[PDB]
């Protein structure tokens, strides 16, 4: 499955790999370094998730599962495999995010970098690479008040232009010619951001109909009611 | 001593800003006047070393040392030779110095934080917290000072000290603080809240302060996430649930997509015992987040009832074929190691029905996704021929993805046929060239099928290519490790199987007329060359990987004053972290063991063909010679040509520069003194200072300690596996037979280690294995371990075949007994087995 969370340094060297098969610029141990040590709170990492489902029980019983050599004998150790990061769960993609720190001779004020946006490319069409930038815009805005945000994208990548012109809706500011190695054109887009629409909860449901009915969290509602056991609406 | 104290002094401005020359001409023009000035060698050798050369600025630096007796000296010398260890991997040497420096009269207290990161990189804190302090309190006027105290007092010990700072740094700048430096004062907060936690224990007067404090910080900290899990941990251990479940739905509704906050809210509302509460809790969720992943995936693994599991699955795997997603079985793959003949057949079941509905034109997305999640399934289950029946019925409805050519490539693996996949895989990649992913898969696949030359052709195409042919500079430079280990295995493979080859040629010694293997030999005589050299080159590619680690540790230099300066002192606990657990990746366990192996093949081969056969002068005349026909001009030209493909070789093989590392065929490293001791120098001992206790690889323990006359190690090893990972495998059986056998008064090793082990077993093991059968040549220990243990294992069964020499058990009963267990496993694994490990 997909799991989100905050890019650790633990497994920057596998994120690394994850750029080997990514984007062809690469990067040096010190970038990642840097850019991990620097500011935490705003690059996120999305991995895999694997837990318990009917551990032996009664209903089709077998001893001979696999679960990564940890059912019953075949010792237990890790896979050789430079993806994954635990038994049981590995890297998918990351998001690596910087702040405005060089000097310019005008007085900056903070604003949002978006670096790098790295997704394997089988592990993708399904709600990542979005959730990862709306995660780390709102993430910027309630810790860093980024004032908006600036990136840069290709032109033959067209997933990547429709994930952020077109789904990310980001408005285009400059043209940049010959910013890569292969010396291949460049857009530069930037976008002022909020507080006031940068929220998850409002972004909760994907398409709809007319006028349907989206549901939030407010208060306490879980601890309603009464026991699902022997209530009316129980079942 | 006048004029030239005053020149160096004149001269100590030029290497203070951006020059070089200009002080290297200055140098050399009081040398050439006084030749016995200790300063002016210790300042040209680090300029020296400073823009490029390095025997020289080396042998410069010997000099200097060379040229001091006592320690009574300028302290700008001793500052000198600091800066140079620090920037030649020598931290021992630089403290020394600096401390040699300060002990003088030194009125730089800055010195002194340099010290503060020099340790810091050994481990030595006890002197580091003095010199934190000292550094504090030289100035006052810096909050990385306050930040590097309190890390300091927080890793040793003091933490009430630690916290009775912060709260008089909080006290004395209450209001001062400006806009940039609030998120830092954040950050700060969060590592006293840290500290608090150390403070936390299970007492509830200390837990309620520090949730008081958190509350009352909380306006003031940035950063929510980590306080929002702090104050659901406080929950946690108190009592209050209701607080806790509305802190774990607060950070759900911040971030849903996290299987961790959903596994701790139904750790803290306690309704794991029951399945009705947690089935309605995920169908309540359920529509709050209908476009998430793992509420609908966490509720498949409590469902008792086979038509709701049916049902959840069917609703599950509905939405991800309808708008396609290449990751369907993925979102099954974790379950599949899980669950088996009870949820796989109603799965394949429902995706048949759904299938059998479907239109291969009206509905084409739905129809190939089914197909790609059926030969997935197929496959995971040992099939074979029906999924590349599905791969060809995908390639012909479809054959505009590049992940049909990618499950083809894998089959074709699994069922042995790596050519057929690289060339199937390399004609699916020539369709886009764009993707860096599909490059690399191709590359491997290519270095698993025998076929280097044409992976690196491959390979060098997005790489950066300048001062080289190719691209191996590039791949070295941007930190690779998978490439090489994946070129290394296919060096060994070829290298392994010339052994085969010279044996089939060797069995017909020239039977009769058998004059075509004598004719012709050159081809083969270059063939060995040429497979020399590569192993050679993979020998000499195994020597990076623990380099670049080393080089990524000490590459933590100015690290330690960043994190101080930007006030990142959570950021450095995780560094720290990270540097102590480097030694723990799976790559560089697997690296270390191919080092090991190969170390270990070639010192025996070496004291194999050291003392062995006779005539000497018969076997060490070797060619360029061809007696009354010209010997000499033949050889010359022989070793002219020879040396002129050697050049174009090494030049399309370049990695490593010229000026950095002369041993570029490698014919240093596999003709070693002693092997051994530089194992255990360069790759063993950070591996034993820096280890768990669950993980560790004790099989490379025990192959490590058997050669070198340490039994005691062995037997601790073997407890220690014994006792975590049962008694009941059998490896742990092959290990005690090869001790057992080692033990014998035959095997040349110590009789008093051999007596305590064979003690510590009767008196540890008494009733497992026969400790009495050692002189009996008609048992056979075979027949004990298949009646034990069993023949179904393979690793013992390797272990036991690699380890034959030692241990007399047979060897053709063995070989047979593992091509019949060998059976029920993997056609690709039983060929390389069959090729190459027997």
């Amino acid at each position: 499955p997909i799991n989100i969370r905050r890019a650790t340094i633990n497994d920057i060297i596998c994120m690394q790999n994850a750029n080997l098969h990514n984007l062809p610029e690469n990067y040096m141990m010190k970038y990642y370094m840097y850019h991990i040590l620097s500011w935490p709170e705003a690059s996120f990492v999305a991995t895999t998730t694997t837990l318990d489902c009917e551990d032996s029980d009664e209903q089709d019983e077998n001893d001979k599962l696999e679960l990564t050599l940890d059912g019953t004998n075949d010792g237990r150790t890790i896979k050789l495999d430079p993806t994954y990061l635990a038994p049981g769960e590995k890297l998918v993609g990351y998001v690596l995010v910087k702040m405005n720190d060089d000097p310019d001779q005008q007085n900056e004020p903070p604003n949002g970098h978006i670096t790098s946006l790295s997704v394997m490319r089988t592990y993708r069409r399904m709600g990542i690479a979005e959730n990862l930038m709306r995660q780390a815009l709102f993430a910027l805005r309630e810790v860093h008040q980024a004032e908006y945000v600036s990136l840069h994208v290709r032109q033959s990548n067209r997933a990547a232009l429709h994930l952020y012109r077109d789904t990310l809706a980001f408005e285009v500011l400059s043209i940049e010619k010959s910013y890569y190695q292969d010396g291949e054109d460049a857009y530069a887009m930037k976008k002022v951001l909020k507080l006031e629409e940068l929220q998850i909860s409002n972004f909760t449901h994907r398409r709809l109909k007319e006028n349907e009915e989206k549901l939030e969290d407010d208060l306490e509602s879980d601890l309603l009611e009464d026991i699902i056991k022997q209530g009316v609406n129980d079942i | 001593l006048k004029k030239e104290n005053d020149q160096f002094l004149e001269a100590l401005k030029l290497y203070e800003g951006k020059q070089y020359k200009k002080s290297l001409k200055l140098l050399d023009a009081i040398l050439k006047k006084d030749g016995s000035h200790v300063d002016s060698l210790a300042l040209k050798g680090l300029d020296l070393y400073s823009v490029g050369e390095k025997d020289d600025a080396a042998s410069y630096v010997a000099n200097a040392i060379r040229k001091i007796e006592g320690a009574s000296a300028s302290p700008i010398c001793c500052h000198v030779l600091g800066i140079y260890m620090r920037n030649t991997k020598e931290y021992k040497e630089s403290i020394k110095w600096f401390t040699a420096a300060l002990n003088n009269g030194s009125t730089n207290k800055q010195i002194y934080r340099d010290l503060a990161t020099l340790q810091s990189q050994i481990g030595d804190f006890k002197n580091a917290l003095v010199s934190r302090k000292k550094y504090w309190e030289a100035f006052l006027g810096y909050r990385a000072n306050w930040t590097s105290l309190a890390v300091a007092q927080d890793v040793n010990g003091e933490r009430q000290q630690a916290i009775n700072t912060l709260s008089q740094f909080e006290k004395l700048a209450e209001g001062k603080i400006s806009d940039s430096e609030k998120y830092e004062h954040s950050e700060c907060l969060m590592y006293k809240n840290d500290i608090m936690y150390k403070a936390a224990s299970d007492n509830q007067d200390k837990l309620q302060n520090v949730l008081k404090h958190l509350n009352d910080i909380e306006p003031c900290v940035f950063d929510k996430f980590g306080l929002l899990e702090r104050k659901a941990t406080i929950y946690m251990k108190l009592g209050q649930l209701k607080d806790a479940s509305i802190v774990y739905r607060t950070l759900i509704k911040r971030n849903p997509d996290n299987f961790k906050y959903y596994k701790l809210l139904e750790v803290s509302l306690g309704i794991q015992g029951d399945n009705k509460l947690k089935k309605a809790l995920y169908g309540k969720l359920e529509q709050f987040y209908p476009r998430c992943e793992p509420p609908k995936f966490i509720p498949l693994t409590f469902l008792q009832d086979k038509e709701e599991l049916s049902k959840k699955l069917r609703e599950y795997v509905l939405p991800q074929l309808e708008r396609g997603v290449p990751a369907t079985f993925s979102n099954v793959k974790p379950l599949y190691q899980r669950r088996k003949s009870k949820v796989s057949p109603l799965l394949e079941k429902i995706v048949l029905d759904y299938l059998s509905g479907l239109d291969p034109t009206q509905d084409p997305i739905p129809f190939i996704w089914t197909n790609y999640y059926l030969s997935q399934h197929f496959l995971f289950l040992k099939d074979f021929p029906k999924a590349q029946e599905y791969i060809d019925a995908a390639l012909d409805h479809t054959p505009t993805l590049v992940e049909f050519y990618i499950l083809k490539a894998r089959i074709l693996k699994h069922l042995g046929l790596m050519d057929t996949a690289a060339g199937i895989l390399e004609e699916g990649r020539q369709l886009d060239l764009q993707d860096r992913f599909i490059n690399c898969k191709t590359v491997k696949y290519f270095l698993r099928a025998n076929n280097i030359d044409k992976a690196v052709e491959v390979a060098s195409l997005f790489t950066k290519n300048d001062d080289s042919v190719n691209g191996i500079k590039d791949l070295h430079l941007v930190e690779a490790s998978w490439f090489i280990v994946e070129q290394a295995e296919a060096y060994y493979r070829l290298y392994l199987d010339r052994k085969k080859k010279l044996d089939d040629l060797a069995s017909l010694k020239k039977e009769v007329e058998s004059d075509k293997s004598e004719q012709i030999a050159n081809d083969i005589k270059e063939n060995q060359w040429l497979v020399r050299k590569y192993k050679g080159l993979a020998l000499k590619r195994f020597n990076a990987i623990p380099k670049f680690y080393k080089q990524f540790e000490d590459d933590q230099l100015d690290f330690h004053s960043y994190c101080m300066r930007k006030g990142t002192p959570r950021a450095y606990l995780e560094m720290l972290e990270w540097g102590k657990a480097l030694y723990t990746k799976p790559m560089y366990v697997r690296a270390m063991k191919e080092a090991s192996k190969l170390y270990f093949q070639m010192h025996d081969d070496r004291l194999k063909r050291k003392s062995d056969s006779l005539d000497e002068n018969s076997d060490e005349i070797q060619n360029n010679g061809q007696n009354s026909s010209s010997q000499k001009k033949k050889a010359k030209k022989e070793a002219a040509a020879m040396n002129k493909r050697k050049e174009t070789e090494a030049k399309s093989v370049a990695a490593y520069p010229s000026d950095q590392d002369n041993d570029v065929f490698g014919e240093k490293l596999i003709e070693t003194s002693t092997p051994m001791e530089d194992f255990a120098t360069e790759f063993y001992n950070n591996y034993s200072m820096q280890v768990r206790e669950d993980e560790r690889d004790y099989i490379l323990d025990f192959e490590f300690n058997y050669r070198i006359g340490k039994l005691a190690l062995c037997f601790a090893s073997l407890n220690k596996f014994a006792k975590r990972f049962g008694t009941t495998s059998g490896l742990f059986g092959s290990m005690a037979i090869v001790l057992l056998h080692a033990t014998r008064n035959d095997t040349p090793f110590d009789p008093i280690l051999k007596k305590v082990v064979t003690k510590s077993l009767e008196k540890e093991y008494s009733e497992n294995f026969p400790l009495n059968e050692i002189s009996n040549n008609s048992f056979d220990w075979l027949n004990f371990y298949q009646e034990k243990f069993g023949k179904n294992d393979i690793n013992g069964l390797l272990f036991l075949y690699r380890y034959r020499d030692d241990v007399p058990i047979g060897s053709s009963n063995l070989k047979e007994m593992i091509i019949s267990s060998l059976s029920p496993l993997e056609p690709h694994s039983q060929n390389e087995i069959l090729q190459y490990y027997l």
